């Protein structure tokens, strides 16, 4: 074989059913990139609320028409506000935590239309402005109402008092990539010739073991009508679709005063 | 000292080329890695998850959401493919742009089997049959079902599945093909038809939608790296 | 044998010599008007369009980094003179170091800042770079913020930050200089930098940019339809 | 001892660096009009007649190949002053991949597509390259067409094709520029391709070429009457 | 001996009688190469006729005169109209084949005269025009007549409405190469004073394993009279040749429609 | 680092060097090949194949078929030689274009036997005596059968055997030859006469060819590769 | 020791009484380089004639007196008219053979003079005009006579006809190099005051094993005086020399018609 020596002492100069959680219980899932939610490892005490954080909260229902374009979500951002997490989460500089999603909408067997679910991992969206990077905080921060896409890019022509809001295009995923490579993501696909639920398994996945849970959203997720819905004959239809969050598996750290952010 | 004679091509820069260079910042304490879920061992991985293609690339319905629909109804000509296209994954406009394409547009060389899958999005009491077929090349490009049937060809019945996957061996002259378009290794065509028509009771949509996914299987393989046209600059920051 | 995936790794599909930087200093008289006796540029993979593609397949990445400089020299005038070799120097500023007001103050003593002295017609230069990133890989994306308004701030820029930025200074400077001193007849230089990643890892595939890029971030402003016409039942 | 065949084997018949491509590339101001700034070669071993002839001796063919590169420079006018060393890039275009329409377009970025930069004065370049035949081994000769035309094609055009020809593009093209900028004389320079086979193997032996090449084909055109007059009874 | 270590990763970078065929019977032979047909190694189900398609085939019965300049076919050309194997060659994109050829010329013991009959792979013939490579599928698939050798270069001087065919010349073989080395390849020769007739094997030739029959022909069969026919003092005389062709384990593969080109 | 000198040579380009470069396109997978018949492992073997001699090169008949075919008869003076060459397998013009030739010539010097073939392309009703013969170099060519049948000589029956072969064997003062025309390396002469004549019956043609054939033997090489005069060049594509 | 490895895989590149003879007799002698004649090694049949050829051969007699400056003979040259030999050498092309010279002069006790014999190899002579390598064949090749020495150089000036002759010079030894050391050749000294006869025996020397004996000529015999001759107190004296040459181990090969080369 070829001979080689290296000679740099360093290494860069080398050449080269029913699901119970807490109180809570719902009545195939799919686990993001096969890891199971898990604790910290071996390599400050942590608080770590077994059961008054690790359970299912519903957000508000939406509606699903002839005309609706999506919905997208950031998470940790949607639960701020929800039971002692959102304590926790404000009472603390360092937070952790992995998540089950489930997705509810139900039809007749006379309806028909597909949506798709996909979970992103560092979601960043796109402005409404030339200025770059100019979204503010609030409306980056929806909270559990979240925001919607469009078929078009809409500039906001005011230089007076500019908007500073995300323009999300439905092709592009809001970020400037083809909606069908989507599926790349963990993704779900709700068809409701079959099925009526769907269900996802999120790991706290980050650069860092830990971090703020404030100024950071580790998950975004997005839900599009693959093909419109319809009914029968009707000009008019509108179904419900309901989104169950549970925390798993979460962690905080750096106990101080409380963080009251500045939400509009 | 030493004697030594320098040969051709000292002093050059390839830059392709490995070799030892010396650091900048020695003893340094690099930061240890942790076990972040998804990592990628090779780009192949990338090819093998499917992805929707979109299919109606018409000028009214092209860079929008319609384009990755394709319609179905029950009072359609039986005698007329509902979708054609070539087995090009890289330079067909309807296959290039997809997560395999675009891995295939940094490369030169390709081969092996493809995996193609259908969605059926109708209602649960609309039936019917379908026929997907595949033509190696060399004859003239199927225009009906009865010349389509005498290839690979795969039935497809909505009622009983609402999804069908069909897999395009590989079958070749050469061992492999290029990721341009070119006569000498054309790799063949696709094309659809109804073997029965669709049928729904009353008070039901009588269209619906079909959607198409492709991916490759665990005997692909690339040779050859190259830049890719899809991305371009005209100025510098 | 059966065909192999050898050139498909990632090791492998990083394994070339990107440009990411384009730089001009000249050498001439001194005067009180601009001028470019030294140049300075901001570390970062985001000038150009190729490798930043290439990277952004990914979310995560861990890697080390292999740099290698071209420098091309040219004549400006006709009726001045001659000039002899010159020397370049390439200094290496991190964040919070002193930076340079002119072409010969103390801060090029780099007593303590790595430099490179490069001689006009020798072979390009080169260096290596270890993993220097301060979380355990690095981010090309981040859906975040590096301040959080409160109500109990004084007045809105207190909190206010840019989205999806996480330092205003990463990575540090680069600051390129002539040591020689001026001949009578100008004369113009280009350095241009090559960027080759090693020893590569990988985190979370994600697809690729469709449309042009517009700024750091992931803002789309024009050329929205990159998909071209075809027939349904075409071949 | 006994004499030996050594040196008649087929390694020792194909080493030996033979030119294929003299190439022009000038460096000037830019102007309205057409000029060499940018050179692309189609590569091809067809261009000369010794290697070709060498070649065709047999009808198939595998090896790898060495390439060597030869530059030369020299000015044109004695009036506008004098020029500093240049620096030449020669990038691969494999077919496919985006080519250049201009000098400095973003394609020099060279991401993925390997590269070499030159330095005038220093050695000749030097590069190997594989085997990279899409078929078990290269074909000097195909008797065949690409298209077959059919009796349901609605013209006569939409299957024609060249005869003995696989490929439109085939091994892709290489592109040489000066990264340097335009000094305010204009220098001229010739690149000279050699390439050497190496690793052969060959099959099927054929008699040589006996009359002048006309064309990449068989086709002959003049000097049709190579052999000489002799007597029938004449030493 | 001297000292050599590789230092690059790459190999590149290293420094350098009766034959009964099928239901055909026909009453020494030549095997090209040294190489019988065989079928492929074990290095899509291919579909084989045995004997459907392995048997001898007749072409039609030529004419040899004093101002005969040669004959030449193409293979698989010339059997795309035999029975079951033209019918497999356009029902299958992929074919491949080995083939015996058999010529037969008889006369009495006051004639005199000498054949020279040669079987090259990828025989490629000239065209007859100043543009190159112009010839056109037509022409260049006469079929089982097959076509015939000229003694001089005959340029086709119309631009109105070129002919596109080719102008081989005999003592250039038709392709810019001496006729008397046409003798490296597979040959064989018929002296009327000695033997009657002439055999040869060939085998399947080709960069790949297995090919299209229909857009690339694998041989070539030339027939060129290197002596002038002559009996005792007669102006005129006449003697038929004939061929015959016997494929040999012949494979092919991928079935689809029929294809039907477009021969004027 | 390590002292090192440099000597002479260094930064020089020799054609004929064998060294190591840098593989420009690294990770490569090769596509294996196959066993394709007729392969080659030495030029040799291509000398070692006969081939017919233009032994008539008239001014009318050169560049023509008849160029290979000899005209026998039965009423030719039989005290006059039919045919006469030298022995320069790659300078005379008779030889040098043949295979031998065309192989020698990109060679300077050679060394070995031959093997020279002559066939009788007559009726079986006529019958006939030649005599091949070769003469070693030094006196004068021979003009007649009885200065021919001094040296080496066969006797050919034509009525027995239609084909003949004569071997040439290697005799020489130095080791090697060279390939171009040199009175210090001269090889010798071969010539032909009629030891009888050719005697046909009535109703038979009087008038018949004979053709020529040249090979190497398994004792023969060649040195000091070079290029050939067979083919040039005046403007580049 | 130095450490060294070759690189390189050629060699090049590495770094640097009565004596009776067949059917004669003649009643020390001296052996040329210690090598006596013998037949080519082991490492075409060829023809010997043992005794017919290998023999003694006497040319004419010469005469020396006050005046004369020397002679001069080539081998095989001088033969080429004695017996068989002469016969083998022009019936064949390939010829070799060695030699055995034995030199005859006889006086008085009151004579005096002193002779020096020279053997030498590849003997060549200088011309007698401006042109160089203009010498004749006919002239180069004297035959039993042999040639003469001369005291100066007489230049040829005669352009309408050139003799093309030689024209040696005795202290020269007629090739440009000092007499004196002619004896680094096989040399004899025959002193009349203590021998009267002088032998040497020459094997063959050639860059060949074998070669032609009729274009090239292997040995050269020069008898010079070194002394004058004197006796008494007479004006003229004049003595007989003679020369007798015998081949050995002759062998020959190549046979064919006879040559006449035209000797004026
Ligand atoms: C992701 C990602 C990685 C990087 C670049 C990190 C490396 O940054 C550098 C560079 C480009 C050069 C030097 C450097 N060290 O020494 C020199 C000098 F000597 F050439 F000046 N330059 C040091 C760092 C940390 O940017 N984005
Ligand atoms: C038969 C036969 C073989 C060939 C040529 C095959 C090799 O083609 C090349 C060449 C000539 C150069 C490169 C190449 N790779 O890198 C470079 C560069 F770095 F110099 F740009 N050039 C790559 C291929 C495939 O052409 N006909
Ligand atoms: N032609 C323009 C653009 C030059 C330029 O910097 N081009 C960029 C892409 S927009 C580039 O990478 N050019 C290739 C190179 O010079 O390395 C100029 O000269 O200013
Ligand atoms: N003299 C002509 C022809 C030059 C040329 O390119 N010649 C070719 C052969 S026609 C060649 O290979 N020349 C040798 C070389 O320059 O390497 C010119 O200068 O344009």
């Amino acid at each position: 074989n070829y001979t080689t020596i290296n000679y740099y002492k360093d290494s860069a100069s080398n050449a080269a059913l029913q699901l119970t959680i807490g109180n809570s219980t719902i009545t195939n899932s799919v686990v993001a990139y096969g890891r199971w939610p898990e604790f910290i490892r071996d390599d400050d005490q942590p608080t770590e609320p077994d059961v008054a954080t690790c359970r299912f909260y519903t957000l508000d229902t939406v509606m699903w028409g002839k005309e609706s374009k999506g919905w997208w979500w950031k998470l940790p951002d949607a639960l701020r506000d929800m039971g002692l997490f959102g304590q926790n989460m404000y009472y603390h500089y360092l937070g952790r935590s992995g998540y089950t999603v489930h997705v509810q909408c139900n039809a007749s067997k006379f309806h028909q239309g597909a949506l798709g679910v996909f979970a992103i991992p560092e979601y960043c969206l796109a402005g409404d402005s030339d200025k770059q990077r100019y979204t503010s905080y609030a409306n980056a921060n929806p909270g559990e109402k979240g925001g919607k896409f469009y078929s078009q890019f809409n500039r906001d022509t005011a230089v007076t008092s500019p908007k500073r809001e995300f323009c999300p295009v439905d092709y592009l995923l809001g970020c400037g990539v083809l909606l069908g490579n989507a599926f790349v993501y963990p993704h779900q696909i709700i068809n409701l010739r079959t099925n009526n639920s769907a269900t996802i398994v999120l790991p706290y996945v980050n650069a860092m073991a830990i971090d703020s849970m404030v100024k950071h959203n580790n998950w975004g997720i997005a839900i599009l009508p693959l093909s419109p819905l319809d009914f029968a004959q009707e000009s008019s239809v509108e179904i419900p679709i309901t989104v169950t969050i549970a925390p798993m598996c979460s962690e905080f750290n750096g106990l101080r005063n409380v963080t009251a952010p500045k939400f509009q | 000292g030493l004697p030594v004679l320098n040969t051709p091509g000292s002093n050059q820069y390839l830059t392709s080329d490995n070799y030892q260079s010396p650091c900048a910042i020695p003893e340094f304490d690099v930061t240890p890695p942790i076990d972040i879920p998804g990592e990628v061992k090779n780009m192949m991985e990338l090819a093998e998850i499917d992805t929707m293609i979109p299919l109606n690339l018409e000028n009214t319905k092209r860079n929008t959401m319609d384009m990755y629909r394709v319609t179905l109804s029950d009072s359609a000509d039986l005698s007329q493919p509902i979708l054609c296209f070539s087995l090009s994954p890289a330079s067909d406009p309807r296959l290039s742009h997809t997560m395999l394409g675009e891995v295939l547009n940094y490369y030169t060389h390709w081969a092996g089997s493809l995996k193609f899958t259908f969605l059926f999005c109708g209602s649960m009491m609309a039936t019917g049959k379908i026929l997907v077929a595949y033509a190696p090349p060399g004859a003239q490009p199927p225009t009906s079902r009865k010349e389509a049937m005498l290839g690979t060809h795969v039935i497809w019945d909505l009622g009983l599945q609402s999804s069908c996957t069909m897999v395009v061996p590989w079958i070749s002259n050469v061992t492999y093909r290029q990721t341009t378009q070119d006569s000498f290794t054309e790799g063949g065509y696709i094309s659809m038809f109804y073997q029965t028509r669709i049928v729904v009771p009353l008070s039901t949509p009588k269209s619906m939608s079909m959607l198409g996914f492709v991916s490759a299987c665990n005997d692909f393989s690339v040779r050859l790296l190259r830049d890719t046209t899809h991305i371009s600059q005209s100025a510098l920051p | 044998q059966r065909r192999s995936r050898s050139e498909s790794t990632i090791e492998s599909f990083f394994a070339r010599g990107a440009c990411v930087a384009i730089i001009e200093v000249d050498n001439e008289e001194p005067t009180t008007r601009a001028q470019k006796l030294f140049a300075m540029w901001r570390i970062t993979y985001k000038d150009t369009v190729q490798l930043r593609r290439k990277l952004e397949f990914f979310t995560y990445s861990r890697f080390d980094m292999e740099l290698t400089f071209v420098v091309t020299a040219n004549f400006t005038n006709t009726n001045n003179g001659h000039a002899l070799n010159q020397v370049y120097q390439i200094m290496y500023i991190p964040p919070g170091a002193p930076t340079p007001k002119s072409w010969d103050d103390y801060t090029w003593q780099t007593s303590s800042n790595p430099s490179i002295f490069y001689t006009y017609g020798a072979a390009p230069a080169r260096i290596s770079v270890p993993y220097v990133g301060l979380a355990n890989a690095y981010s090309h994306f981040y859906d975040g913020f590096a301040k959080v308004p409160l109500k109990t701030d004084a007045n809105d820029q207190i909190g206010d930050s840019l989205y999806s930025a996480m330092t205003v200074d990463d990575f540090g400077v680069l600051a390129i200089r002539v040591v020689n001193d001026h001949n009578p007849t100008k004369v113009t230089s280009k350095v241009r930098i090559y960027m080759k990643p090693k020893h590569v890892r990988v985190w979370c595939p994600r697809p690729p940019r469709a449309v042009p890029y517009y700024g750091p971030g992931v803002d789309y402003k024009d050329n929205l339809n990159p998909l071209s016409e075809k027939g349904l039942t075409t071949y």
